[PDB]
């Protein structure tokens, strides 16, 4: 799962590649310009689930320090300490300057409640660079671009924004091609009904049925993918999210 | 099927019942039985019973080998005289004969030390040559020459499988766990099967480990018969040691058959193509000479600038940036800066004379001494600058030819059991000048000359320097750098008796006992000698605070190949120099995340010895993640040694003895700045 493994959006992934791989890397075309917009790009996707967004943010994992603050889950599951956790992540990001701060599944306003507004306004104040400079990049990702309030736009996006097209079975075709690039299975497995089986799904539950397809197919001690065991294991995922 | 009709057939002692019941067991032996052979409790009485007795012995060893037995399995087969690609043959031959002959060769090989084990072992050899399971029956038949006729009996068609796989993992595991007397059989039998086969460079590695003179001639007539050239000349001249390049240059001084074996064997063809290849494909920026050559001051950062300058050989601007740069420097800075023009010109043998001739016979002693050192550094095969410096040699108190003896004996030692310089080095060691670097570059000179000898030597060279070493127990630095050359002459492994002789005569007061543990350091290049590991842990708690540094420092040389075990818990100790032992034990490898993880903790220290020792290994282990630790050094510092050495790392960022000697001799930098004249001439830095 690298930046060159997925297809159909190579321009959209070389835009974030050439955009967030600009600072601290390839310095011959970085210091002569002297712009340095330390804001980073903002990702989104109607499918979301972190699989496509993680497939876009995986470009930084090539050569960099691993650091990903996925969502505000730890902000709401803990006591109302406020922005001091973001200050600790920002000072360890200061001590870890060759990094890229990535945020996935932003569920601050999408999901006490009055503290989310003040920790989001203070999060905006610290993210804008009130007492900082172009040290680390910030990439924001979520399930809907409309979840970001207009407050988080003008001082939260000054670098670049992108648009994610509908899957149209091409992101699903490339994701399924990657999931079938390592396993051994013929073309007897119908693609359309399984990539569009429930309503639509890019990579998450097809990765799940690939995991329980390798395991469930390993239960029969045969590496071949039976035409009835794959859909027989698919009935569990199709039935799970529809019964309750 | 059920055992109701066939189970009571083994109870009677009738001969026909055996001669027809046993073939039925041979027919049903393809799957063994319906169960785990629980008939032993009923057929165990047939042990004392004996026409077709080999079949009864085969069934007995089949069931005893089937349920459990450790010694009684191969006896019915060594007494049976076996007689009379299938599943049955794979079952009773592959695993039952693999483990069977494995425990027979194990019990007989470890018990006594006949022809039965040879016939069974060759029968399993051919049967597994038919079964064609690689490295498994081999890895089982390693420890039981037998291996010679085994490999030359098996290496007929499969070349890259047994050679690449068996020689790769069995070479790594052979140098890791297998002792030396079997590794020599790997080298001779591999010399045979690799001499008869292709892939010469692995046989050249066999010449690196064997250190033989016939292998280079056989690989020169065999590589000459089958004709790239410059590459095998490069790692040919770099792979060869001090012995076989002078023996090679004398046999090729004899015949050479093409003039190209001395053309390549001379230091002109490994260096003449590099200049256009280095200048063309690379383009270095000038901001390092301008910046790193601009923030230098205090007459020590300028020494770091003579280091950056000297170790630059494209651009030659900082080399010829005006004059007075050498005059403003110090005396030892006049030695290092005088040798800088020699370190920047390890090319263009024609122009070396007309470039170094400017500083020759100048008005200053250090300019001409460092100029002769420059003439010794620029080349290693010209040997035409010896006479004007080595000729006179008559000082006897202080005269210039002593520093010219440093540069000329040291540079000639880098250029080189030749007596044409050792006979002149006898009055050098017999002089015993108060200058430490005299016996420094003399002991290191004769040491680097004497590495790679046939089982070393205990002649009047090391005997003379030991008698004259113990003659005067003053200036213990002599008792520190003399064991360097001693241990250099101790090379020649193969269970030589030099360690025992040194253990008999050298054992004295802890200075020559420190020499003894230095002989223990250089005497353990590597083998299966776990006694050195339990002895390492036992002696690791010694009160002497230097044999821990050197003897514990030997860890980076003993286990230098299996780097998975090199990281240890030395950092958790409380010794004053154990963090230096692990810090130097890091080395100069590719610098994985574990190494930089150790440098993250070793970088922050309060004493200037560790803060000065950390940038050398930090920049040698990594040749947007290189200058970041240097920025960390800027955050720690912002003394003189930390700034000069941190700039030395600023430019250092971007089993041959030549790459193992210089730093091991450099382990005594915690002294006067007199050593800094020898600090910049390290030859291990590529």
């Amino acid at each position: 799962e690298t930046y060159a493994d997925i297809g159909g959006l190579d321009n959209q992934i070389q835009e974030i590649k050439e955009s967030v791989e600009l600072p601290l890397t390839h310095p011959e075309y970085y210091e002569e310009m002297g712009i340095k917009p330390p804001k980073g790009v903002i990702l989104y996707g109607p499918p979301g689930t972190g699989k496509t967004l993680l497939a876009k943010a995986v470009a930084n994992q090539t050569s960099a320090t691993f650091l990903r603050v996925v969502g505000s889950e730890l902000i709401q599951k803990y006591l109302g300490d406020g922005p001091k956790l973001v200050r600790e992540l920002f000072r360890v990001a200061e001590e870890h300057a060759p990094s890229i701060v990535f945020i996935d599944e932003i569920d601050a306003i999408g999901t006490g409640e009055r503290e989310i507004q003040r920790t989001m306004l203070e999060l905006l104040n610290q993210l804008d660079g009130f007492d900082s400079r172009g040290d680390v990049k910030v990439i924001m990702a979520t399930n809907r671009i409309e979840t970001l309030d207009p407050a988080l736009i003008r001082p939260g996006r000054i670098d670049r924004k992108i648009e994610f097209p509908l899957p149209d079975e091409k992101t699903k075709k490339r994701i399924f091609q990657i999931h079938t690039s390592r396993m051994t299975l013929a073309d007897d497995v119908t693609l359309d009904d399984l990539i569009m089986a429930k309503d639509d799904l890019s990579g998450a539950d097809i990765k799940a049925i690939c995991t329980e397809a390798g395991l469930m197919a390993l239960r029969e001690r045969r590496m071949k993918v039976t035409n009835e065991d794959f859909k027989k294991s698919k009935e569990n995922v199709l039935y799970k999210k529809q019964e309750g | 099927r059920d055992k109701a009709p066939v189970q009571p057939q083994q109870s009677p002692a009738a001969a026909p019942g055996g001669t027809d019941e046993k073939p039925s067991g041979k027919e049903r032996r393809d799957a063994g039985d319906k169960d785990k052979e629980q008939e032993l409790s009923e057929e165990d009485k047939q042990l004392q019973d004996e026409l077709y007795r080999p079949a009864l012995e085969e069934l007995r060893r089949q069931i005893r080998s089937s349920t459990t037995s450790m010694t009684s399995v191969p006896k019915p087969l060594k007494f049976l005289r076996p007689h009379y690609n299938k599943r049955f043959a794979a079952d009773i031959i592959s695993v039952l004969a693999m483990t069977m002959s494995g425990e027979r060769e194990c019990l007989k090989y470890r018990l006594v030390g006949a022809g039965e084990v040879a016939k069974e072992w060759q029968e399993l050899d051919d049967a597994e040559k038919v079964q064609r399971e690689p490295l498994l029956t081999l890895v089982k038949e390693i420890v039981p020459l037998l291996m010679e006729i085994e490999q030359v009996d098996m290496l007929e068609k499969d070349i890259d499988e047994n050679a690449y796989a068996k020689v790769c993992l069995y070479l790594t595991s052979c140098v890791n766990y297998v002792p030396e007397p079997e590794n020599s059989a790997l080298l001779r039998c591999a010399l045979g099967v690799f001499r008869k086969f292709s892939r010469f460079p692995e046989a050249l590695r066999l010449a690196l480990m064997l250190n033989d003179m016939e292998l280079v001639e056989d690989i020169f007539t065999s590589c000459k018969d089958v004709v790239m050239l410059g590459r095998h000349g490069v790692f040919l001249e770099l792979s060869e040691d001090v012995e076989e390049y002078e023996d090679l240059t004398e046999i090729m001084s004899n015949v050479q058959l093409n003039s190209n074996f001395l053309a390549l064997a001379r230091e002109l063809d490994i260096m003449e193509p590099k200049v256009p290849d280095d200048i063309y494909k690379t383009h270095l920026e000038n901001n390092r000479f301008g910046g790193s050559g601009s923030q230098v001051d205090s007459a020590r950062m300028n020494l770091a600038s003579s280091f950056v300058n000297g170790f630059v050989n494209q651009d030659k601007l900082l080399t010829d940036d005006g004059n007075k740069w050498l005059y403003k420097n110090k005396d030892h800075g006049m030695l290092s800066a005088a040798a800088s023009l020699g370190m920047i010109l390890l090319w263009d043998v024609d122009g070396g004379l007309t470039q170094i001739d400017k500083y020759l016979y100048s008005s200053e002693d250090y300019i001409k001494s460092g100029a002769l050192l420059a003439c010794g550094i620029v080349n290693s095969g010209v040997r035409n600058e010896c006479d004007p410096a080595l000729a006179l040699l008559s000082d006897y108190v202080l005269h210039n030819s002593n520093t010219m003896r440093l540069g000329s004996i040291f540079g000639l030692g880098l250029a080189y059991n030749r007596e044409d310089v050792l006979t002149l080095l006898l009055p050098v060691m017999g002089d015993s000048k108060s200058s430490m670097e005299v016996a420094g570059v003399t002991a290191l000179a004769c040491g680097m000359i004497a590495v790679g000898s046939c089982n070393g030597d205990v002649t009047s060279t090391i005997l003379q320097t030991i008698m004259e070493k113990s003659e005067t127990e003053l200036k213990d630095t002599y008792a520190r750098w003399l064991p360097l050359g001693l241990g250099l002459n101790h090379l020649g492994k193969g269970e030589a008796i030099e360690a025992i002789l040194a253990a008999l005569e050298v054992v004295s007061e802890p200075f020559r006992s420190f020499a003894n543990t230095l002989v223990d350091v250089c005497a353990y290049a590597g083998s299966g000698n776990v006694l050195k590991v339990q002895q390492l842990l036992h002696i690791c708690s010694e009160h002497f605070d230097s044999k821990e540094k050197e003897e514990d420092k030997d860890k980076k040389e003993k286990k230098d190949k299996d780097k998975k075990e090199a990281p240890a818990d030395m950092g958790a100790h409380q010794g004053v120099a154990v963090l230096g032992i692990a810090l130097i034990a890091m080395g100069e490898e590719i610098g994985a995340e574990m190494a930089l993880r150790t440098f993250g903790h070793l970088l922050r220290y309060g004493e200037p010895t560790l803060r000065r020792a950390v940038p050398l290994a930090l920049a040698l282990i990594s040749v947007s993640h290189d200058a970041d630790p240097e920025v960390s050094y800027n955050s720690i510092f912002a003394a003189r040694l930390a700034a000069m050495l941190r700039q030395l790392a600023q430019y250092h960022a971007k089993k041959g003895t030549l790459t193992l000697c210089p730093y091991h001799s450099d382990r005594q930098l915690m002294s006067q700045v007199a050593v800094a004249g020898l600090l910049t001439v390290l030859v291990s830095f590529l």
